[PDB]
């Protein structure tokens, strides 16, 4: 094989990153947070529901 | 016989390397000549030679006299009659399987 | 006579053999017999970690060790089938003909990379 | 050394708060906060799932000795727990909870985002949580209640995928990591995944000495690398690093004995440990395959990320600065007592290499002997994989010896790869060609010939 | 050295050195060439003898 | 050395003016401290935009991964044979035997100790001597297993005890 | 800026002797162990036989580089030789005769050639090819410019370690540029493009052939200012 | 890090040493250790060990577990 | 940076600017006639087994003439085989260090001998070869100082200070 | 380079290094003539469509060449 | 002695290029020259943190990148700020940089948000 696909910086950026599993659980650990604390509990909780 | 030790290892191997570097040397260089090929067969048979040798040195000063002082100790034991018996071809394997050692506490 | 006997060929009862200290994975298997004398001179003669690591004949533990070893490789052996293992990988054909195990035989595939 | 239910509760307990203290070294930085908050929330979950687990047990039998559970875990296999509209076997789910609470702490897949996040510790910390304790208490808990484990189908299928995933995804991570101690992170995770998957094997003897040896040459490395980042200005990643072998002479070696000896490179503990794990294997998993790829993969990896690191920090370019170096280059400091790192470092470094060693022969003189010095393990379930290891065959032989080979050609790859144009490249390739020449015409005369 | 498998795997097992005991020329004449053979045949028997135990030993123990 | 270095100046921890209003909308989704606050959580990788997208990038890029494991486990199953392992087969009454000796007890299906009439059934976490789930199909097929096992043993035996017999009848009939 | 002659128990120089097997420094003092020392010491090296075997073996003096300008033999009558390969493509030639050899004689000593395959494919395919065995394909040992045939008569290596020369269009020569040639061949690049000038690669259009010359190699004046190569 | 001032009123541990560490550490070292001997003889006083080497229990001594009778 | 050849004569009257003392004979034999010369070669085969065996390319120059005319050297080296009289470019040259000479070989070469002056190794770029004097040796003050030996003349930053890396 | 071994016809690199030298290389596989490097039968086009000058003049006179060679051939048959 | 806030803030990543190219999140704030001379002082420090320092470096290749930079730089600068010419050669350095963006770049304790940061509390006079 004259080119490599894994010989790129971009191939070694997403092996170095964990393949990005942080990135993803990171992202919905956010979400979470956002859409729980904030938004669930703190304003449709205790400003709406209470 | 006593277990081959780490000197006739190392010079079964320094034998072993020494042909290997002798015939990159001839390979690398294309230095295959008469001369060379005797010379090589040559060093192949001194080295056998000197491999027995180190087997031959190591067996017999060991063993000899280790051997004749185990044979001596076992004579007075024994008897030289009991074996010269063993040692005459007509003894029986069967029942040599099944005599007992005198000198075996079990 | 069996591999798993001791020389003295004795059964060690249950109340012995937790005297010894017997390893549970030794008591697993069935060579606790020959394992009861080396286990018992090995504890009357004391040896290094750097010595029984490094003794071949055990040291004094010499006939013990010899029985143990015979019943261990037995067990060895008969747990992990060794024996036809190696016969049919010693010659597919000549095992496959002789049918001495038809089970083995029947799934036996050497496998291209290991000489066809 | 917990003897009841309640204790290991407790040390689990401390363990997370020490932890969390730990790793807010610098509580002035709350940057390192944030990944101390992680890791307390982390703890949190295995707490909360161990207590759960407890609760369930306690409820089954209204027993908190550990001992006597283990006595008394076989008792109750056939029942099941009405929870909410399912009707799980009453082992099935207490035996998930352990294992989820141990993969939690035990760094695994989705759990093992807190492990490499926890550099932001110092050298000494990181050395001690990354080795052992944090990283240890998953294995350590496993094995206290290994009668559990035993008949558990949910673990029987979940330890060996996730322990092999695990540890080719911390292999192939810490080939591709700079930083040292995210290098030595990811390598810790591979390890961990390795020794979880032998703890799917079923015996127990390879589990403990693959911990011992793998926390032993772990910490030698977290030390010498915690000493390079101190020579380094408390830079850890080997980009901005190189030449360091010349500065510390004593690391260097050090570092390269702990790689040897970690790498799982042949001829060594590590090689041992390796052969013993690939021995034990069962092929009754239904993901095979992925199993097997995955830990041969994990197996792999170790070496290419040792030689790397060891050869950026040490026989590299100079790529670290110019300060790090030529400030310690003056001809003025130049004495008796000239050194890179600190004479008592060096010195418990090799003390503690000594006793390690010392700690590991004994240990496999009494295991991997052909007597069997070990205790009795308090297993009832002994599985016949110790008959390989006693006698196997030849296509273990020729398994083992297919890896090896997979080794050794990644070895030669490393060793002659030109990445970089030289002066020597093509020297480079006439040096390798009279490697492999010799190495042909030496297993030609060493076997045949002589 | 002590644990050379390694190489016996990836590398076979080579030429050992040359290990005998040349024990036998105590003696000399026509026995001596007959224990030889004696030994020889005994060396096969035990081969023998160890393949047929190997093979039906395997039932010794129920 | 060779500098009389001052002392640490006040710098090294500088003052930050909030110059956004911090809404009550973030309310803890940002790590507040008198130097150098910061967001809650670290994103280090973001070149990549959104999950959605990341997760697509993660799951091409391992492709290459996932290929290279599924050679490794080609070749290795194109170049070896099923081995021979199991639990100890010398020892059938302990793990194995055991689960089949408490499926034959039920000892959980008896009658109350003082005659409460309350057996094991009479419970949340109740016994259940018919389940044949879970473990069971594994311990069954680790019976199959050393069944298998000892059958090849004795077939192996048997093979040589033939060979043998036939080894002595050929030598004898040639007489 | 050493101050060691002000304490007197400071380490001195004489001590430091042991990490000279480690750190290169300039001769000081022959050590009573040194080869040199041996060599000049023992009488048996004084005897006439040992230095007539020196003199007369090894590598031998006519072969040794004696002048900056050098020019190969002839390879056709009326010819132009331009460029030659030295060092790069003896190596790679040995490099390439190991395969005369190596693959006869592991495949008669391999118990499982079988393996040796199954192992070599990917090194071959991954590793290897894109490595030593494409570069020695795209290599020119030899490069001469035939005015007879206005052609490039151009001797390279092949698979086996033999040599083969082919007469190429001179028309037919375009210069390839290491941007245009980048990406489609990155890992031969990567891996292998270090000892080939990426700033000077020519390229037959007639077949697609990929003419790469040694960054080392050795180019003669008169052949590369002539009316056919301009 | 250089060492900078601190203040003389706030109760830091901050590269903090005591000229009399000796004797400290002598005082918090023997008293420790008296506490320490307590402790031990308070938790060996009810300790449980597994039984020598070459001694079986008689299942008949009141030492074997025993089991309610109804 | 560019390997061009380009063919070059000898004035025909060289300047003889360096001539080793040691090393005074016709060739091979005459250095075995004398006995501190056969010493030296006898050490100096050590740099012959690391020419040939290790692959260094270095030559032990035992004397020296200047063509001017011809913008050449003109140099007389002594090895394992015998003398070698080498014909170089006067750009083709250049200085260079103990260090430098001694790290140009990547395996380790033996010990060294006190014959060679460690802080005037020449390397030939062009034929990519280190060269040592000998440390006995007589210099002709005149020769060197020839206007075309100038370093003004032959002193090029970039060939001197960056043609020659290792790294 | 060589032990045991005579470097008689070995090339001095003294006579190599002289430009005009009477040193000429003969190589395995060399094709000095390009006979056939310009046959080609069954043209989707002309011969001179498909092939220039050179290629046609050399292939013309290859043809002529082995007509010439066949038809010597031709009188003993 | 930038503040190293690339990571610890909830930036976007239109957000880190503008700061990685200009060090500012609006870089159409910065003026014709101040913008070129900041892309090409980025671009350099981008270049020799992976070519000059990280796995394996090559010096001929760096100068040689260095070189070509600085010739585009050139043409940059001498080129219109309303120039497409100008515009593309902004996107190309800026699409090289970002194709160099590496997660896990090192962070010198001289910047204000360095990792090394904050590790110690100063008290003042007060
Ligand atoms: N209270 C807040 N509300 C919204 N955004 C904020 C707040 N605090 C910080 N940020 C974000 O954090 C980043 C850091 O801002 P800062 O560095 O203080 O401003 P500047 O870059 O002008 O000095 C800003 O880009 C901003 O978007």
């Amino acid at each position: 094989m004259l080119k490599n696909k894994l010989i790129k910086f971009k191939f070694f950026r997403f092996v170095q990153s964990g393949f990005y599993v942080d990135f993803i659980f990171k992202k919905f650990s956010e979400m979470f947070i956002r859409n729980i604390f904030i938004y669930s509990s703190i304003f449709f909780g205790e400003k709406f529901m209470i | 016989p006593l277990p081959l030790g780490i000197l006739t290892y190392g010079l079964k191997y320094a034998f072993a390397g020494v042909d290997a570097a002798l015939l990159t040397y001839f390979w690398r260089n294309w230095n295959f000549n008469v001369r060379t090929i005797g010379l090589l067969g040559g060093l192949v048979g001194i080295q056998m030679a000197t491999l027995h040798i180190p087997n031959l040195v190591n067996e017999v000063v060991i063993q000899t006299p280790r051997r004749r002082a185990l044979a001596k100790k076992y004579i007075s034991a024994y008897g030289p009659q009991f074996f010269h018996d063993i040692v005459n071809p007509k003894y029986d394997i069967e029942h040599l399987r099944h005599l007992q050692n005198k000198l075996n506490p079990y | 006579g069996a591999w798993n006997e001791n020389q003295q060929h004795y059964k060690y009862s249950k109340e012995e053999i937790e005297a010894y200290q017997v390893p549970m994975r030794i008591k697993a298997g069935p060579c606790v017999d020959t394992y009861i004398p080396l286990k018992k001179c090995f504890q009357e003669n004391p040896t290094s970690f750097a010595a029984k690591m490094l003794d071949g004949r055990k040291g004094k533990c010499a006939k013990e060790f010899k029985y143990y070893n015979t019943c261990l490789n037995h067990w060895q052996t008969y747990e992990n089938n060794s024996h036809v293992t190696n016969a049919y990988w010693a010659d597919t054909s000549k095992a496959n003909a002789d049918g001495i195990s038809n089970t083995y035989g029947g799934s036996f595939r050497k496998g291209l990379a290991w000489l066809n | 050394s917990s003897g009841n239910f309640i204790v290991l509760f407790l040390g689990w307990e401390l363990i997370g708060l020490t932890s969390f203290f730990l790793i807010n070294f610098w509580s002035t930085r709350v940057g390192t906060l944030k990944a101390a908050f992680k890791a307390f929330s982390f703890n949190k979950l295995s707490d909360l799932f161990l207590f759960f687990a407890i609760l369930i047990i306690f409820s089954t039998t209204y027993n908190l000795d550990i001992l006597s559970f283990n006595n008394q875990i076989y008792l109750y296999e056939s029942y099941n727990i009405d929870m909410f509209y399912w009707s799980i076997n009453l082992i099935e789910i207490i035996s998930f909870f352990f294992i989820s609470c141990a993969f939690i702490k035990s760094a695994q897949f989705g759990a093992h985002i807190w492990l490499p996040d926890s550099m932001e510790a110092p050298v000494p910390a990181s050395a001690l949580i990354h080795s052992a304790t944090l990283v240890s208490a998953g294995i350590y808990l496993l094995l206290r209640l290994s009668p559990l484990f035993e008949l558990s189908k949910y673990a029987y299928f979940i330890l060996p995928l996730i322990g092999s995933v695990t540890a080719f995804y911390g292999g192939l991570v810490s080939a591709f990591q700079s930083d040292t101690k995210k290098t030595l992170a990811y390598s810790t995770i591979s390890h961990c995944g390795f020794l979880m998957v032998s703890y799917s094997t079923g015996v127990l003897e390879f589990v403990i000495l693959y911990l011992y040896v793998h926390g032993f040459f772990k910490a030698a490395t977290f030390l010498c690398v915690g000493n390079v980042n101190r020579f380094n200005r408390n830079i850890q990643d080997f980009k901005r690093m190189g030449g360091f072998y010349k500065y510390l002479p004593f690391e260097c070696l050090a570092s390269f004995v702990c790689m040897i000896n970690l790498s799982g490179l042949p001829l060594t503990l590590g090689f041992y440990i390796k052969h013993l794990l690939f021995i034990g294997l069962v092929e009754s998993y239904t993901l095979y395959p992925l199993i097997f790829s995955s830990l041969i993969l994990g197996a792999i990896a170790g070496v290419f990320y040792s030689y790397r690191l060891f050869y950026s920090i040490f026989f590299d370019t100079k790529k670290g600065k110019k300060a790090i170096y030529l400030q310690a280059s003056r001809i003025i400091l130049n004495s008796k007592f000239y050194s890179n790192t600190s004479l008592a470092s060096n010195l418990s470094i090799t003390f503690l290499v000594l006793i390690s060693y010392t700690v590991i022969l004994y240990l496999y003189c009494t295991t991997l002997n052909n007597y069997y010095s070990l205790s009795d393990l308090k297993s009832i379930y002994i599985n016949n994989a110790y008959s390989y290891f006693y006698k196997p065959d030849y296509n273990f032989l020729n398994a083992v010896s297919i890896l090896n080979w997979f080794v050794i050609i990644l070895l030669i790859s490393v060793i002659y790869l030109n990445w970089r144009w030289s002066y020597y490249y093509t020297k480079s390739i006439d040096s390798l060609s009279k490697f492999i020449l010799f190495s042909f015409f030496f297993f030609i005369f060493s076997k045949y010939i002589l | 050295y002590l644990e050379p498998s390694y190489f016996h795997e990836t590398f076979g097992h080579m030429s050992q050195p040359p290990k005998y005991d040349l024990i036998d020329s105590n003696i000399n004449g026509v026995e001596k060439k007959l224990n030889k053979q004696i030994l020889h045949r005994e060396h096969n028997e035990h081969k023998l003898d160890g393949f047929v135990s190997m093979f039906k030993g395997s039932d010794v123990a129920k | 050395h060779g500098w009389d270095r001052p002392d640490v100046p006040l710098s090294f921890n500088p003052l930050y003016v909030h110059k956004r209003e911090l809404s009550i909308f973030d309310t803890n989704m940002w790590m507040y401290d008198q130097v150098y606050p910061e967001y809650v959580i670290s994103y280090n990788e973001i070149h990549l935009v959104d999950q959605w997208k990341g997760l697509k990038e993660s799951f091409s890029q391992s492709a290459y991964w996932w290929a290279m494991m599924a050679m490794v486990f080609g070749f290795y199953f194109i170049n070896t044979t099923p081995r021979q392992l199991g639990i100890d087969t010398n020892d059938l009454k302990g793990f194995l035997g055991e689960y089949y000796g408490q499926y034959k007890k039920r000892s959980g299906i008896r009658s109350n100790f003082l005659g409460l009439d309350v057996t094991g059934e009479n419970s949340i976490i109740q016994p259940n001597y018919d389940r044949k789930n879970g473990i069971r199909d594994v311990i069954d097929s680790l019976n199959a297993d050393a069944g298998k096992r000892k059958l090849i043993n004795l077939e192996a035996k048997n093979f040589i005890e033939r060979v043998e017999k036939e080894c002595e009848q050929r030598i004898l009939k040639k007489g | 800026g050493d101050i060691r002659h002000k304490f007197s128990n400071e380490i001195t120089d004489d001590d430091y002797d042991y990490q000279r097997a480690m750190h290169v420094k300039p001769p000081k003092e022959e050590s009573l162990f040194q080869l040199t020392n041996i060599l000049s010491s023992v009488p048996v090296f004084k005897t006439r036989f040992f230095l007539d075997f020196i003199a007369r073996n090894l590598d031998t003096n006519s072969a040794v580089s004696t002048s900056d300008f050098v020019a190969p033999p002839r390879v056709h009558e009326n010819s132009f030789f331009v460029y030659h390969s030295r060092e790069l493509g003896n190596v790679i030639r040995k490099y390439r005769s190991l395969e005369s050899i190596v693959l006869p004689g592991a495949l008669l000593t391999f118990t499982y050639p079988l393996f040796a395959a199954f192992v070599a494919i990917p090194s071959y395919y991954f590793m290897f090819n894109a490595k030593i065995y494409e570069m020695s394909r795209r290599f020119v040992v030899r490069m001469d410019v035939l005015p007879h045939l206005e052609m490039i008569s151009v001797q390279r290596i092949g698979a086996f370690g033999i040599l083969y020369t082919k007469l190429h269009r001179i028309q037919d020569l375009e210069y390839v540029p290491f941007d245009q040639v980048k990406e489609q061949e990155n890992y031969l690049w990567a891996i292998g493009g270090h000892g080939v000038d990426n700033q000077l690669i020519f390229k037959d259009r007639s077949t697609g052939e990929f003419f790469y010359f040694e960054r080392q190699g050795v180019w003669d004046a008169k052949g590369l200012n002539h009316p056919l190569l301009n | 890090f250089q060492k900078y001032p601190i203040p003389r009123y706030l109760h830091v541990g901050q590269w903090i040493v005591n000229k009399n560490w000796k004797w400290n550490t002598f005082h918090m070292f023997f008293p420790t250790a008296i506490l320490c001997f307590m402790v031990w003889r308070n938790s060996m006083i009810s300790t449980a060990k597994p039984p020598n080497y070459g001694e079986y229990v008689d299942p008949q001594s009141p030492v074997a577990p025993k089991a309610i009778k109804y | 940076y560019y390997n061009i050849m380009r063919q070059v004569s000898l004035d025909s009257n060289p300047i003889v600017l360096y001539q080793s003392s040691t090393f005074t004979g016709n060739g091979l034999q005459e250095f075995y006639e004398n006995a501190d010369a056969l010493t030296k070669y006898l050490k100096l085969v050590p740099f012959f087994l690391e020419k040939n065996l290790y692959d260094h390319p270095k030559q032990f120059v035992i004397k020296m003439e200047f063509h001017p005319q011809n913008k050449v050297l003109s140099l007389d080296c002594l090895t394992h085989q015998g003398v070698l009289k080498k014909t170089v470019n006067l750009e083709n040259l250049i200085p260079v260090p103990y260090e430098d000479y001694v790290q140009f070989c990547r395996r380790k070469l033996f010990n060294a001998p006190l014959f060679l002056d460690t802080e005037m190794i020449y390397f030939n770029t062009f034929q990519n070869e280190f060269y040592v004097f000998d440390k006995n040796a007589k210099w002709n003050e005149e020769g060197i100082n020839h206007p075309e030996l100038d370093i003004s003349k032959l002193y090029n930053e970039k060939a001197w200070f960056d043609s020659l890396r290792i790294i | 380079s060589g032990l045991l071994r005579n470097f008689e016809k070995l090339v001095c690199q003294s006579q190599l290094s002289k430009a005009g030298h009477k040193l000429l290389l003969r190589s395995p596989n060399s094709t000095l003539h390009p006979t056939a490097f310009y046959y080609k039968r069954n043209s989707s086009q002309r011969l001179a469509n498909e092939m220039d000058v050179f290629q046609l003049g050399l292939a013309a006179a290859a043809l002529t060449r082995q007509a010439n060679n066949y038809a010597q051939l031709l009188d003993q048959v | 002695m930038s503040k190293a806030y690339y990571f610890v803030k909830n930036f976007s990543w239109a957000e880190v290029s503008n700061l990685l190219c200009y060090g500012t999140k609006y870089p159409t704030v910065l003026n014709h020259q101040q913008k070129v001379t900041r892309l090409y002082r980025a671009t350099l420090r981008r270049v020799y943190a992976h070519q000059v320092e990280g796995y394996k470096t090559d010096f001929k290749q760096y100068n040689e990148n260095i070189t070509d930079i600085g010739k585009d730089f050139n043409k940059m600068l001498a080129l219109k700020p309303e120039s497409l010419e100008l515009q593309a050669y902004f996107k190309k350095y800026e699409d090289l940089q970002e194709e160099l963006f590496d997660p896990a770049m090192i962070i010198d304790e001289s910047r204000p948000y360095a990792a090394s940061s904050g590790r110690y509390y100063i008290f003042d006079d007060y």
